[PDB]
């Protein structure tokens, strides 16, 4: 039923505003989203509230329902315009020079990190691509035959925000179950797109800002079944992070090189274990399942995004009724009735 | 202090005081 899927991506966008709304304007700590948990349904399947998902999964289910709504609704594709980018892979012959190129959209960067230890060594990677060579070799079609070519993958369009996966999950056949891998991993604030996109390798080869500066990163904490999502977020103010879980908003202390490490780099300690009523000390290694997993990378109100091409007033009553309850269990009321009372 | 299976009782017993 595509009227029914319409709908479906034009309630969640819906219920999507709502949720900017109540967070821009709305006086109580946090949201509680009815609206959005009984709308949004994970590919058609109805979303279990107490089952644990990828993240993902949601994501992408997320990012397509907004677009079609948006098409829909005769709107260009807010998302895939500013975070969406288009890979350029290329193959290149060795012994002919046949070159093969093309175009493939994506959302977010996936990046290898059990061979990896710095987000820079997972981006080479893109760049230097995979040689198919031997019985491997790649079949050139104008060629009729196999040939060595180096397989690489080049950003060719670069969206003004930037996302780049932790792939730190895989499946385990023996254990048959899925995994999670705490992985040392590093990552810079301040990250440069241009000798990895197309431009930087055909500049290198010899034939619009390409730095971004990070200001999300998704963190995971717990088993690959379960765990725990949260996040830490930069406040763009004219004169920083901050650390979001749930319903808490919190200032942090991750701007310190130190606690980047300790909380998102992840990886190995060698922990030290405080046990029989601190009288016996022990070392023990242990993995920092505390680990980035997302990570949002932004370039140095938009009309476009606003141009065609194809309610605040749950905000107030819930601002209205909660400073009405907020005042009736004051202390200072408390206060204001012993005074009435005994006077 | 002053004797192997007594090891692992103990060990178990001094996380079960309160």
């Amino acid at each position: 039923k595509t009227e029914d899927r319409k709908e479906y991506n034009i309630g969640v966008l819906r219920h999507l505003q709502v949720i900017f709304g109540h967070l821009a304007a709305s006086r109580l700590q946090y949201y509680v989203p009815r609206g959005f948990w009984k709308q949004f349904r994970l590919w058609g399947e109805p979303v279990n509230l107490r089952e644990q998902h990828d993240a993902l999964e949601f994501f992408n289910s997320l990012v397509d329902s907004l677009d079609e709504a948006l098409k829909a609704l005769g709107h260009p594709a807010m998302l895939s315009k500013v975070l969406g980018g288009s890979f350029a892979d290329q193959k290149i012959c060795q012994g002919c020079p046949h070159r093969y190129e093309c175009e493939e959209s994506f959302t977010t960067l996936n990046v290898d990190i059990r061979n990896h230890q710095n987000l820079l060594d997972s981006l080479e990677q893109y760049v230097k691509g995979d040689l198919l060579e031997g019985a491997n070799a790649y079949h050139c079609e104008k060629c009729n035959k196999k040939v060595d070519t180096v397989k690489r993958l080049l950003i060719k369009k670069l969206p003004p925000v930037l996302a780049i996966q932790l792939k730190r999950f895989d499946y385990d056949w023996e254990r048959e179950c899925a995994i999670k891998f705490n992985d040392y991993f590093e990552f810079p604030r301040e990250l440069d797109m241009e000798p990895y996109t197309v431009a930087g390798v055909a500049k290198l080869e010899g034939d619009g800002s390409t730095k971004y500066r990070l200001v999300g990163v998704l963190v995971h904490s717990g088993q690959a079944s379960g765990g725990h999502y949260y996040s830490y977020i930069i406040q763009r103010n004219g004169g920083r992070w901050y650390k979001f879980d749930d319903g808490d908003v919190t200032e942090c202390k991750m701007d310190d090189d130190e606690e980047m490490k300790n909380q998102c780099f992840g990886g190995e300690y060698m922990g030290e274990v405080f046990d029989h009523m601190m009288k016996r000390m022990s070392y023990r290694r242990q993995k920092r399942w505390w680990n980035a997993y997302i990570l949002f990378y932004e370039r140095m109100q938009d009309d476009e995004l606003i141009r065609y091409i194809s309610i605040e007033r749950s905000v107030r009553k819930q601002n209205v009724q909660f400073m009405h309850n907020r005042m009736q269990y004051s202390m200072e009321y408390f206060q204001f009735m012993k005074k009435l009372l005994t006077c | 202090e002053r004797s192997h299976s007594a090891r692992m009782t103990l060990a178990k017993a001094c996380e079960l005081c309160p």
